[PDB]
């Protein structure tokens, strides 16, 4: 989103200082740069270098992940697990709460993600090492028993789930109808709150196998780690509340 | 009223960091013999960690904690310290200046024997340089070239010896290679010798950087070693292909711009885990040194478009863009000293122009360049005294996009007024 | 609801054991709140040996208005040096009143 802009500027200040346009001198750059002008506009060359990153791909611990499974699960433990991103001096970078629905129960799962860099002190004090997956154990089971303290079931769980095969993902542009409507056999829907907690931000996913307002992931990564055990950011811009 | 924090003692053998709920609304006098009951002569106090201890009949709402806080036990802090009297008065020479470390010992005398021996190399370059380059004379060049080859020498025989004074030294000397290398082929100062200086200080810093033991002097030989490769090729542009009038500042503010924006790339390009400590302050230091190669050379094309008269007026739309464009990207970058080398590109800047035009024979926009520095610093002293230009908090949120939005327009959009500048399509 | 007494940072009591099976000694402190529905929740500690770089983290402040003050004080410093080292490389080359 900044380059194009600077290459197309290029073209048009070559475009503009042919003004006699005559007999093929500088009219061929003037053909060539109000050409070039419209093919640059990054979604068809971007069509491109995403057609050369899907055909050739074809053939850590730095951040880790700890999810745990609710089984009766609502929005309504929603604060308690937003309230997690950072606090007992542990900053998780993401919480993710995904939803199952293949058949009736709508199968729900919480992971934390603590990286390594952004709490590099606080890990740091544990040992002389950086005891980094105990830490994530230690932060999944004390929101493991303040949700058995709040009142819904949750279990630590580390075979936790697939929602792709570990089969079609679209994401939504957020709010409240188009997540009620998420076809075929399998259905999934999936939140990320991440960006200090106060005023959080947060991520949507989604996945049957265009509904009302979503899109499709057009060129699939966002299936790769859309499990909760993986370690990424579910790739999109996060929306104001 | 229940409220959730988590405490930290560490006294007696390592520590103990556990979550509890303590009720709200009591004085802490009462709850700190749970604390000290669960995760444990002198009374003990809940401190937020950054801070100062509680005063004990304060609760916890009263005194600013929010839910899930990590507050360390620490001692109710202090009293009297129990001061000292002596009523002669050499002895009271004698006792109260103890507590100095006055202690001359054998480690204040390391110090100050390096400190001499990087004085007498800088010194040594300066004087041989003036006598090279005031007067003719080849004493110069093989004075500098020896007291180079001494401290290289030097440099590289205490890497596994001292490994302070070793890094230093490397860095201390790339003024005496860098004034070596700058003398071969004469002429009137020439093209290449800014490209010879240009290999030898990269050739040292890619040398020393990679071989540098340890941290403390890894930032700067980044920024100098992208500084060396940046006028490194922006010199063989200017010594082969063009005679190149004026656009030698402009590659080289285009190569500073681009180093600057296109840095996260970059500087991942140059990086059990238990030397992760290590890594990322190391890679944050590399980053503190591009950005700074990306102020640099952005000050060091900056100073070659405007230093004389008689350039464009684009010229000086282009300058204030790549000031713009360098301060404003302050924001996108999270640690302090990559906000303050980007916010200081515009100081260099004035003091550069300050000290072009001194050496220019102009006297008349140096006032001028004063005046602008005073802007500048007066306008730091505002965003300094009352905290609301500086804090983009109390701002809006359309303003946020419109002013990021004129800002990636003028850094990336400079180009159509490169090509006024260089004349690149009136081809 | 279901209210019961518990010491100061600690679970709810059992609601049919007596305060002497309890541990309850004369002259302690209890606090009247609901009962969690489930566990007891027993509070997991995780150990530390090195908590001293915790503080160092958290002294070592971010970037703030703290670091704009020494940003803006180095700056009136370096503007009065050089608003002297212009003026007198002026006025000894050649100077008026200016």
């Amino acid at each position: 989103m900044t380059a194009r802009i600077a290459l197309a500027s290029l073209f048009v200040v070559a475009a503009v200082l042919a003004q006699p346009w005559q007999t093929t001198t500088q009219r061929w750059v003037l053909g060539v740069s109000i050409a070039a002008v419209i093919v640059l506009l990054m979604f068809l060359t971007t069509r491109i270098g995403r057609a050369l990153a899907m055909v050739r791909r074809n053939r850590d611990a730095h951040r880790a992940t700890v999810v745990l499974r609710v089984d009766p699960a609502a929005p309504a433990q929603l604060p308690v697990v937003v309230g997690y991103l950072d606090r007992y001096g542990i900053t998780c970078d993401k919480v993710r709460i995904t939803h199952r629905d293949a058949g009736g129960t709508r199968r729900s799962w919480i992971s934390l993600t603590v990286d390594a860099v952004d709490n590099l002190a606080a890990l740091q004090a544990r040992s002389a090492r950086i005891p980094l997956q105990d830490t994530t154990e230690v932060v999944g089971r004390r929101l493991a028993d303040h949700l058995r303290e709040q009142g819904w079931t949750v279990t630590v769980v580390e075979g936790v789930d697939t929602p792709l095969p570990v089969v079609a993902a679209y994401r939504v542009k957020v709010l409240d109808e188009v997540l009620a409507e998420i076809p075929a056999e399998e259905t999934w829907t999936a939140l990320e709150f991440t960006g200090s907690p106060a005023e959080p931000l947060l991520t949507v996913c989604a996945a049957v196998r265009p509904l009302a307002g979503l899109t499709p992931a057009r060129g699939r990564p966002a299936l790769a780690a859309l499990n909760p055990l993986s370690t990424e950011r579910l790739d999109g811009t996060a929306v104001p509340l | 009223p229940i409220v959730r924090v988590a405490v930290l003692a560490a006294g007696d053998d390592g520590g103990r960091l556990t979550e509890m709920a303590l009720p709200s609304e009591l004085p802490l006098r009462e709850i700190l013999p749970a604390v000290q009951r669960i995760v444990q002569p002198v009374r003990l106090s809940l401190a937020p960690i950054g801070g100062a201890p509680f005063s004990l009949d304060a609760t916890l709402d009263t005194v600013g904690v929010v839910d899930g806080d990590l507050l360390a036990l620490q001692a109710v802090p202090s009293g009297p310290p129990a001061p000292r009297i002596v009523e002669d008065i050499a002895d009271a020479a004698v006792i109260f200046s103890e507590a100095r470390r006055r202690q001359w010992g054998p480690t204040h005398i390391a110090r100050g024997a390096a400190l001499a021996l990087i004085g007498l190399i800088l010194v040594g370059t300066g004087l041989s340089v003036a006598h090279r380059v005031i007067t003719g004379d080849l004493l110069g060049q093989f004075i500098v070239s020896g007291i180079a080859l001494a401290t290289v020498i030097a440099a590289l025989a205490v890497r596994n010896r001292s490994a302070v004074l070793a890094t230093s030294l490397a860095v201390t000397a790339l003024v005496p290679v860098a004034a070596a290398f700058a003398l071969g082929v004469p002429g009137d100062f020439g093209a290449p010798n800014v490209l010879l200086a240009a290999a030898g200080v990269a050739a040292w810093s890619l040398i020393s950087m990679a071989g540098s033991p340890d941290d403390r002097g890894i930032a700067v030989f980044t920024a100098t070693a992208v500084t060396g490769v940046g006028v490194l090729l922006v010199a063989g542009a200017a010594s082969l292909w063009v005679i190149s009038s004026d656009v030698i500042g402009c590659a080289l503010v285009l190569l500073g711009l681009i180093v600057t924006v296109q840095a996260a790339q970059l500087s991942a390009m140059w990086a059990v885990l238990a030397d992760l400590p290590r890594r990322v302050r190391v890679s944050q230091a590399h980053q503190t040194g591009v950005i700074a190669a990306g102020v640099l050379l952005g000050v060091a094309g900056s100073v070659a478009l405007v230093s004389s008269a008689n350039a464009s007026p684009w010229a000086w739309y282009i300058v204030v863009a790549a000031a713009a464009g360098a301060a404003l990207r302050a924001r996108v970058w999270d640690s302090a000293a990559c906000k303050a080398w980007l916010l200081g590109h515009s100081y260099l800047l004035a003091v550069a122009l300050l000290v072009a035009f001194v050496i220019g024979d102009r006297y008349q926009a140096a006032l001028w360049a004063l005046a602008a520095l005073a802007v500048l610093v007066l306008v730091w002293i505002v965003a300094a005294l009352n905290p609301k230009i500086a804090s983009p908090d109390t701002y809006s949120l359309p303003m946020r996009r419109m002013v990021g939005f004129l800002a990636t327009g003028l850094d990336a959009s400079l180009i159509p007024v490169m090509a006024l500048l260089v004349g690149l399509f009136s081809l």
